[PDB]
């Protein structure tokens, strides 16, 4: 009945020293029934990464929408959109459906190509921006992720240390949520290389 | 009490000329001189304040206008047409850009939007 | 299950170095009607305890009779009724707390919030809260209703933790209580200017002050406020 | 929850998952969903945890009083009916209970009674109860035979819970196995679903959909 | 409508769909084909609210047939499924939504691969090796998880499907009156007339 | 809220308490409920603070535009504009407005517009939650053609009682006097009116 | 309509060591968005080397603890001052809770102590009396924030040995009382940051063969 | 949320706490609740956070265009009028509760506005779940003719009362001072009385602790030449 | 209903209107709401007519039995018996009773028992639907130790206003005077009190 | 429980009762005997709410068996049906009623006649040549109205019953998993093991 917890799933994003990380589980469900173990919730438009939890039809719709918009942005601006600018686009787009909203929990992650500065942001379903220095969490196990991140996180982690921290935050949060899990993906993002890692986890 | 002009007033003549555009350019030619120069660390725009009377306060008539905090405009030709274009240019910088992206448009895109408004007056009814 | 009819608003209280202070206004509201202006809501039990009651007044009058009956009963076959076997704040509280929880458990509550203020045999300050649900807690400052939201923040600036109690004198504590009562009169729509205040001190005993009034009020600035935005006149 | 019990040549196999959830939140992954009523009788937990735990412990007390008075092991029929008659008295009050009472006596042989909080009492050969019951039934129905060995029957029960643990969001954690014989039940261990899944995937060639 | 199953094997997609049409008290029909051919190598089965199911299916069929004539070209199964998803995703915020769940089984002639797409009434799309809608997955997925292999033949896929239908016939309370089975491969669409 | 408007020999006086509540919390204790729609046409506001402010702002706009075209409007005209808004939007408004004004021709006039959007011209009017408690007092003590000092005393005593009994009313008693002489604001504090 | 229940917030945590047990709880008591008390003890010494906390609706929590303490007293009278073992206490608490099955004690109960072999023990109860012995259990408001962290740092879940890459799990080595207390303090510090109902103070009761000991630590007061 | 506004001698000061919450969970520990409408008109926001940001930015945008059209610095009464008429039209569905303060050629101003469109005038105001705690402090210490230093002190004390006593409020105090004939000074994290203590343990993992199935480079670059 | 009891120098006077309504229909226009529970203890009844009659009959029984055993009860005792019934049966009663009586020791006493079953000893008391309209009037005009004629005028004027504004009240104004001299009934008709 | 049928022929009463036991989503059993022998020549089939059906049937069975021992005598089917009706009629105004519908098929050894009684949960008794409960009558009564004769043999009664079951299997949405059939005559009660 609650649209934000029909399909399930989670996203977490973290900052480190000259890098950001974003990670998500792979479950799509119809309440108790597990449907797909390959439903990726992180997308990218150039070097800006967008994670989206919530109702899966809206996850897909918003990805198609922001691909549309960032493609037109690039043709007109003659440059790829930056994380700060994209965050405002996500907020505007969500708020224009204020009274019939997309049931989603978006998370932006990326590095500003000119300043080199790591950037993360989160939103509620109507577009209120949370621009955290440390971490952003989203989904049906957001409470669990808040708990993990708040204890596991420390600032200025190197990329390969940050990978371990975000992975253990996601995995152990997902294992305390019925509607999350069934595999996981972690993106480690540096200024001009991005590594994507699929994690091994319990399949129940 | 009807707007019955739903047809173009600017049309192609047999020679391929768009008469009203050419005539608009002639009106610009009669207008007072304005210029622009680009430096490495800046740009300058300038014009003559051609005062219609000495009793008029030429400070109140702004030929050089702020469009955004980092963009300015100057003209040659019909002043009233300029004034309404500045109003539309300021508003379009907000509605089609700042209210979407949370920042002011780059020069080329604001120019593109102004250009679009001027094109439409060249084809609309 | 009932609904409260005639009601009393905030009871406020705090500990200080040698005892406790408790206060409550003299109003019995009937919804938005300020019906009864001479209602005493601080009820002393012996010379060492004051029970402050808010909420339903008919239930307050029932509790008042229970406490009166408790004093009578304690005197029966008790040669030390006015000495070592006199009623303590802790005895009176535990009794009320038992009754409140029993009544909520039969789905027929006494529709009140109660604060028992007093001083024990050994000189220790007693201050504890109980309400219609049987919920209990203790703190260096306690308040019911609006008092919880407005009085506690002010009283906590004086006594913010347990170690601030020995540093707080009776003059400072009473001042803080009297100021809180003024703030509640400004801001609680079911409050009155007239109130009662009780001090229970381990040296000077029970001092019960009736017919106090909120004074030194600031209203003068109201003359300069006009309209709701654009009006100048 | 996924709980199952089935009769075969070698007695009864009982298999259960271990997960407990309050909404989406996984409260426990170490719940014991088999109640050891006594050394010869087992009960399964589905529906209400407290209701199953409490009344099946109580059932053990009644079975103990029976054999003190009658100087004879209580029958599975009689034990199950003590429980069904009890819950039937509470009908309407809101008890939640779906259980299998499992035992192996001389006069009856291996016997399973599905007992339930709205008063149902059914004897049967195969039962599955819980949110993951349908998944377990699939594996059971296609692979069940009377002439299964004790080793194969234990695996079938383990595998059927795994099937449910994978698909059903409210089932998982670990698998507890029991084998009920005439001389009593025998515990066959706690098996983590996380470790079991990968083991079963590799050895059996199943779950090709999942990347490992 | 009740049960619709799908399974993608080595070189084909098999869709199995129930034959019963029940209107409350009585079973009005026991030979109903809950499917439409969208293009020569793309088949869509459907289940959901009465009226809406067929209206939606025939509306999709018309649009894909229109696209085929305009471009003289068959859309890929992926393209057809995306089009169908968008229509359902559009539908869910309408005045009166289409309550229709679909499976789209197609053979991509460019890639030489069978493809199965599962789309619910909300517009939730997933590409799968096997899929179902409603309660059908609850009974059948444990069997498919166990027995499925990506290199199965069509005959092996049909045998695994028979086991799924048998389990449904054993444990489902409703009599769905068996299934019509259709195979989608490189040569097009054909119906298995004996099942 | 306790509000009233009273005609007298030289014109009309509007009176009001200053309390605004959200539940039992007093959101504003120094509220100004006497608001100006024209130089010598004011109103007393009761009901939804959003609604009565929105209405009053629209009326002030209508009378400003009226004045630009047709000169000074009558108090009857102002009451009519208030009524038109309140009546036509009765389903979406909770407003109880008293309109009071001074012409030289008509002198002091008072119009009350209750919830339904009806209009009632009266010698005096009372409204707001606290008015219930002073129907008896006001009916016994009102006289026509009172002096300024008598009318101030009548409003002061009346709203003193309305404040005493109504929890929703309180704070200062504001008054606005409308005569040929001009517009005079008066304020009366608790220590003054409580002891009456 | 009269609602007989309320929510006084709070968060509690029980951890069973090898030869010890801890039961910790924050000292903040609340209703809605107000603080009732910054120091209202929630974890209690019940005698016989057993510690108890009944977190949730504080009135039902106080009632249950009071009744259990009394049950310990009457156990001594009825059975010749026999020590009530932790398993026997747990079963007794089930019957106390299930006794009100159709008007429950709206609390999540945890007890801690030592079993009859001297090993650390924690038992965990739902509101109607279903219970289980556990190694690790958080209860109350911020339980969902604490338990994932404890799975990771006590039981070493999802942690494998470097170099093996998933093949060898991190071995389950025994934690000292000092190590457990660090994990308790860090759990509550983290919970305080991200949960509004958690804060003010942390009171830990430690149970060993020598008896019951208390430790107190400040938490953020916002 | 706790937000306040306090008038003083030559201007007005607003302040706010920095906690944003979803139910009982703290989403942002250092949220900025003070918004610029124009250079010298700022407001403190409470209620639905998306609604407060949206309504401020819309009116701020229209205020800027109005300022350019009229060649005049914006007035607080204009921001107030535009905010209230917008909020009234949406009948309280835009859940914005704002304290609007500023300086303009007319003088210094302080208003409140609620979601349904009602506005209010005062020398001291508070809004949000911590408003009662804040107003208690304001009612105890406010006087006429406060200096700048006294008003900043009073405003931040009122926010502290919210921070400590209201569970909906916490972390830090933001302040903005708008004095006549001066630039508005925004004091982000003016007070920081809630720094987290050092943890007992470092939770940095050994490298290789997490089990990995696959690695791959993600192409973020555009299609390449040659 | 409009009812009141007022103490004065020589004792106490109870006053009441005579109207009883079922919806908008006046079921009885000559109702007697002043009812005797003892020779010199009477009450004014408001709320459910079945409930207040049932209560009063029980009280009259209790005071008759009290008198047989212990002699004449005090007014406080009568108020206590009323309270006991109203408080203990609060869930099933809708009764608002004013108790008034004359002792020689205590003189005139008035006790009001509102819906909750609380007791409040007062110099005078007002109750019933019509009382809301005269809180202001009664507070301004009541004095202690009035004469009989002044107290009759105070009640007459007060209930006249309560009747004027409250549709639920009307008919005749009945009064009952309680003094050392005895028990006097008074009645006042519409043509008398309306013109006041 | 779903379908229970009854038919009284020349010299016997035939009761047919479904084998399925469904608990919501799944069919838990497909061999359930929804009947109790009350006495050697009296059989009662039952259908209604879970738990209540068996509890009621076994309670009736115990009382009739108690009567048999006390008097050393078998009650007539009429007497048994009246007793059962009174218990249901008592039940309907209780705190929690038995939701149970029954058919009582008996052979009266005194009168040498088969007798069928239909009693619903309210205690509504009727003696009939053929009867049913729930929706069973809706499908079957048109066939029974047509074909029934009072002088039918037991074999003719079974053939008419097969036609009724076939019509149920065709038009009912639920799979009731066939029927157990039992015959009550002068020699007692016996089950038809192949149907
Ligand atoms: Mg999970
Ligand atoms: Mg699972
Ligand atoms: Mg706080
Ligand atoms: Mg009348």
């Amino acid at each position: 009945s609650d649209p934000s917890s029909i399909n399930g799933g989670i996203v977490v994003a973290m900052t480190g020293k000259d890098c950001v990380a974003i990670a998500c589980d792979l479950r799509l469900g119809s309440q108790s029934l597990g449907v797909s173990n390959k439903f990726e919730k992180i997308f990218h438009y150039g070097h800006v990464f967008l994670g989206i939890t919530g109702l899966a039809t809206d996850v897909t719709t918003l990805n198609e929408m922001f691909r549309y918009k960032t493609n037109l942005y690039k043709l007109k601006e003659e440059r790829a959109i930056e994380p700060e600018t994209f965050t405002q686009l996500v907020s505007s787009s969500l708020y224009e459906r204020r009274f019939g909203p997309y049931f989603v929990g978006p998370v932006v992650a990326g590095i500003n190509s000119k300043s080199g500065k790591p950037f993360i942001a989160g939103f509620d379903l109507i577009g209120c921006i949370d621009e955290a220095k440390d971490f952003i969490v989203s989904g049906t196990a957001s409470d669990q992720l808040f708990g993990m991140c708040e204890s596991l996180y420390e600032p200025n982690l190197e990329p390969e240390d940050l990978f371990e921290t975000i992975s253990q935050a996601l995995l152990n949060a997902a294992d305390r949520d019925a509607l999350s899990g069934w595999g996981a993906v972690v993106y480690i993002i540096k200024k001009d290389e991005v590594v994507k890692r699929y994690l091994k986890m319990r399949q129940d | 009490m009807t707007d019955r002009y739903s047809f173009s007033l600017t049309t192609f003549s047999p020679s391929g000329k768009l008469g009203q555009i050419d005539y608009a350019l002639t009106a610009v030619k009669q207008g007072v001189t304005s210029l622009g120069i680009k430096a490495t660390n800046g740009v300058v725009i300038a014009t003559e304040k051609k005062s219609s009377s000495p009793l008029a306060m030429s400070e109140t008539l702004s030929k050089v206008s702020l469009l955004t905090p980092d963009i300015g405009a100057v003209y040659s030709g019909m002043g009233p047409d300029y004034r309404v274009l500045v109003d539309k240019s300021r508003k379009v910088a907000h509605t089609s850009y700042k209210r979407i992206y949370g920042e002011y448009p780059p020069t080329k895109l604001l120019v593109s939007e102004v250009a679009k408004i001027m094109q439409e007056a060249t084809q609309s009814g | 299950t009932q609904q409260p009819i005639v009601t009393g608003t905030s009871v406020i209280s705090m500990k200080y170095d040698n005892g406790v202070i408790i206060a409550a206004d003299n109003l019995g509201s009937y919804g938005s009607l300020l019906r009864f202006n001479g209602v005493e809501r601080l009820i002393p039990v012996g010379d060492n305890t004051v029970v402050g009651i808010s909420g339903d007044i008919s239930d307050m009058q029932h509790i008042e009779r229970l406490l009166k009956d408790l004093v009578t009963e304690n005197a029966y076959d008790n040669p030390l009724a006015d000495a070592e076997e006199a009623l303590e704040p802790s005895y009176i509280f535990e009794y009320l707390a038992t009754v409140m929880y029993q009544r909520r458990s039969k789905m027929n509550p006494l529709w009140n919030a109660i604060i028992v203020a007093g001083v024990q045999s050994n000189g220790d300050q007693f201050l504890r809260y109980v309400n219609l649900l049987g919920v209990t807690y203790s703190s260096p400052t306690l308040a019911t209703g609006f008092g919880a939201h407005m009085a506690n923040p002010l009283l906590r600036k004086v006594v913010d933790r347990e170690s601030d109690i020995p540093k707080t004198t009776v003059q400072v504590a009473e001042e803080a209580i009297v100021n809180a009562m003024r703030v509640l009169y400004y801001r609680d729509a079911r409050s009155s200017r007239n109130f009662s205040l009780a001090i229970i001190d381990k040296n000077t005993g029970l001092t019960f002050k009736k017919n106090l009034q909120v004074e030194n009020m600031k209203w003068d600035f109201a003359k300069d406020i006009k309209g709701y935005g654009t009006q100048k006149i | 929850t996924t709980t199952l019990a089935f009769r075969f040549q070698g007695g009864i196999i009982v298999a259960v998952d271990s997960r407990a959830t309050a909404g989406n939140w996984v409260a426990s992954q170490t719940v014991k969903k088999v109640i050891e009523i006594n050394p010869f009788l087992l009960g399964t937990m589905a529906g209400g945890a407290a209701d199953c735990q409490f009344w099946e412990t109580w059932l053990g007390s009644q079975c103990r009083l029976h054999e003190l008075r009658e100087k004879e092991r209580i029958s599975v029929a009689a034990a199950s009916k003590i429980l069904s008659n009890l819950v039937y008295q509470y009908k309407g009050a809101g008890l939640s209970m779906g259980t299998m009472i499992c035992g192996y006596t001389r006069k009856e042989g291996p016997t399973i009674y599905y007992v339930d909080s709205d008063g149902t009492r059914l004897k049967g050969d195969i039962f599955c109860v819980g949110s993951g019951q349908t998944f377990a039934y699939g594996v059971l129905d296609s692979n069940y035979k009377w002439d299964l060995s004790v080793e194969d029957a234990l695996y079938l029960g383990k595998r059927s819970i795994l099937a449910a643990a994978h698909r059903d969001a409210y089932s998982g954690g670990s698998v507890n196995l029991y084998h009920v014989t005439e001389d009593g039940w025998i515990y066959h261990g706690n098996h983590d679903v996380g470790e079991l899944f990968w083991k079963v995937k590799e050895e059996e060639g199943s779950f090709n959909n999942v990347i490992g | 409508m009740d049960i619709i199953l799908g399974i993608r094997v080595q070189d084909s997609v098999i869709l199995a769909s129930s034959k019963a049409v029940t209107r409350g008290i009585s079973v009005l029909k026991d030979s109903d084909d809950k499917t439409r051919q969208l293009s020569p190598h793309t088949l869509m089965s459907f289940a959901g609210e009465a009226g809406d199911t067929v209206q939606f299916a025939e509306y999709i069929q018309a649009n894909i047939q229109l696209y085929s004539i305009r471009e003289d070209y068959e859309l890929s199964p992926q393209a057809v499924s995306s089009f169908v998803r968008q229509e359902l995703a559009k539908s869910i915020r309408s005045r009166r939504p289409y309550q229709v769940n679909v499976l789209i089984g197609g053979y991509d002639k460019k890639k030489n691969k069978p493809e199965l797409y599962q789309i619910d009434y909300l517009g939730t799309k997933v590409e799968l090796p096997y899929g179902a809608h409603g309660y059908s997955g609850f009974y059948t997925f444990s069997l498919l998880d166990h027995h499925y292999r990506p290199d199965m033949t069509t005959e092996e896929g049909l045998d695994l499907l028979k086991l799924c239908v048998q389990e449904l016939e054993k444990r489902m309370p409703m009599d769905f009156k068996g299934v019509i089975v259709k195979i989608v491969d490189k040569d097009g669409i054909r119906q298995v007339d004996d099942f | 809220t306790s509000i009233m408007a009273v005609t007298f020999k030289d014109g009309v006086i509007l009176g009001a308490d200053s309390r605004t509540t959200t539940g039992a919390y007093i959101a504003n204790r120094v509220t100004d409920k006497l608001t100006r729609v024209h130089d010598k046409i004011w109103c007393c506001r009761s009901g939804s603070a959003a609604d009565t402010q929105a209405i009053a702002d629209i009326v002030q706009y209508h009378l400003e535009l009226y004045t630009s075209q047709y000169g000074t409007p009558s108090t009857e005209t102002a009451a009519s504009v208030f009524k038109e808004l309140c009546y036509e939007n009765k389903d979406n408004l909770t407003a109880g407005i008293i309109v009071a004004g001074y012409d030289d021709k008509n002198k002091g006039e008072v119009y009350t517009i209750p919830l339904g959007g009806s209009v009632h011209k009266l010698p005096y009017a009372i409204a707001g939650s606290g008015s219930t408690f002073i129907y008896g007092y006001c009916d016994k003590n009102f006289r026509e053609n009172m002096s300024k000092e008598e009318t101030v005393d009548f409003i002061k005593h009346s709203l003193s009682q309305a404040i005493k009994w109504d929890g929703s009313s309180g704070g200062v008693i504001r008054m606005v006097v409308l005569t040929a002489a001009g517009v005079e604001r008066l304020i009366f504090y608790p220590d003054e009116y409580e002891q009456l | 309509q009269f609602n007989p229940y309320g929510d006084n917030g709070g968060t509690i945590l029980g951890i069973a060591g090898e030869d010890f047990a801890v039961l910790a709880g924050d000292t903040r008591n609340i209703t809605d968005y107000s603080i009732n008390s910054r120091y209202e003890p929630k974890v209690f010494d019940c005698g016989d080397n057993i510690v108890m906390s009944a977190n949730g609706f504080a009135a039902d929590g106080d009632a249950l603890v009071k009744r259990f303490k009394n049950s310990v007293k009457w156990y001594h009278f009825d059975h010749n001052d026999k020590k009530l073992s932790i398993n026997s206490a747990a079963r007794n608490i089930q019957h106390l809770l299930y006794g009100k099955r159709f008007f429950p004690y709206y609390v999540h109960t945890i007890i801690a102590g030592l079993d009859e072999d001297g090993k650390g023990a924690v038992y965990s109860f739902d509101p109607v009396g279903s219970y289980e012995r556990e190694q690790c259990r958080a209860g109350g408001a911020a339980a969902s924030l604490i338990m994932p962290f404890l799975d990771n740092q006590v039981n070493f879940k999802n942690q494998y040995e470097p170099g093996t890459n998933g093949k060898v799990k991190k071995p389950l080595k025994y934690l000292s009382v000092e190590e457990v207390i660090k994990l308790v303090r860090d759990s509550f510090t983290s919970a305080t940051e991200r949960h509004i109902q958690v804060g003010d103070g942390l009171e830990i009761l430690i149970v060993t063969k020598d008896g019951v000991r208390k430790e107190f630590y400040e938490l953020k007061r916002d | 949320t706790t937000i306040v506004g306090v008038k003083f001698n030559n201007g007005v000061v607003i302040a706010a706490d920095t906690r944003s919450t979803q139910g009982p969970i703290v989403a942002d520990k250092n949220c900025a609740k003070l918004h610029r409408i124009s250079p010298k008109i700022w407001c403190a926001a409470a209620g639905t956070a998306a609604d407060t940001e949206a309504v401020t930015q819309l009116i701020g945008s229209n205020i800027e265009l109005h300022s350019l059209y009229t060649s005049r610095e914006p007035r607080v009464v204009s921001a107030l009028q535009m905010l209230k008429q917008h909020l009234f039209k949406y009948q309280g569905h835009i859940g914005a509760y704002l304290i609007v303060a500023g300086v303009d050629p007319t003088g210094s101003h302080l208003f409140s506005i609620h979601a349904h469109g009602s506005t209010d005038v005062g020398y001291y105001l508070s809004l949000g779940s911590g408003s009662l705690a804040a107003m208690a402090v304001l009612e105890s210490h406010w006087k006429q003719d406060l200096t700048k230093e006294e008003a900043i002190k009073l405003a931040s004390d009122a926010i502290q009362a919210g921070i400590w006593n209201d569970l909906g409020s916490g972390s830090n105090v933001d302040v903005c001072v708008m004095e006549i004939g001066k630039d508005a000074e925004y004091l982000r994290n003016y007070l920081t009385p809630n720094v987290r203590e050092e943890k007992q343990k470092s939770y940095k993992f050994p490298r290789g602790t997490t089990a990995v199935l696959k690695e791959s480079i993600v192409n973020i670059c555009d299609i390449q030449e040659e």
